[PDB]
């Protein structure tokens, strides 16, 4: 609409080509903030594992 | 025209002065025209909402609306 944001998050896990792990949308930062910061810790979890 | 502006401003404060006393919107005491509304926008982020009054037709707006808080706003109207 000219003035609104919309992120879209597309998040593929290292499992299959097109099994997107995440296909997610977004209008607040602050919930773009805490998913990115979620899927930083996932991400990390996955390499202590 | 100042009577007319006079007016719109009496008839805004009245109705922000009669929502103050129901209790549902806290003071804002930087801008005495803006309602502030307590919303947890996180499960523990407890964040208010800056709320105005039109000068002109007098319906209720946000400062950056959501889809739903438009459709709210617009249901509050």
């Amino acid at each position: 609409n000219y003035c609104n944001a919309l992120i879209h998050i597309k998040f593929s896990a290292g499992t299959e080509a097109n099994a997107v792990s995440f296909d997610t949308t977004f209008s607040d930062f602050k919930e773009v903030e805490d998913f990115l910061h979620f899927i930083v810790a996932e991400y990390i979890q996955q390499k202590k594992v | 025209e100042g009577i007319l502006d006079e007016i719109m401003f009496n008839h805004a404060r009245i109705i922000r002065s009669e929502l103050l006393a129901r209790d549902i919107f806290q003071e804002d005491e930087e801008n005495s025209d803006v309602l502030l509304f307590q919303l947890p926008t996180t499960c523990v982020s407890m964040a208010p909402i800056q709320l105005k009054i039109d000068l002109l037709s007098g319906q209720f707006y946000f400062r950056n609306p959501t889809p739903l808080l438009s459709n709210y706003a617009s249901k509050i109207n």
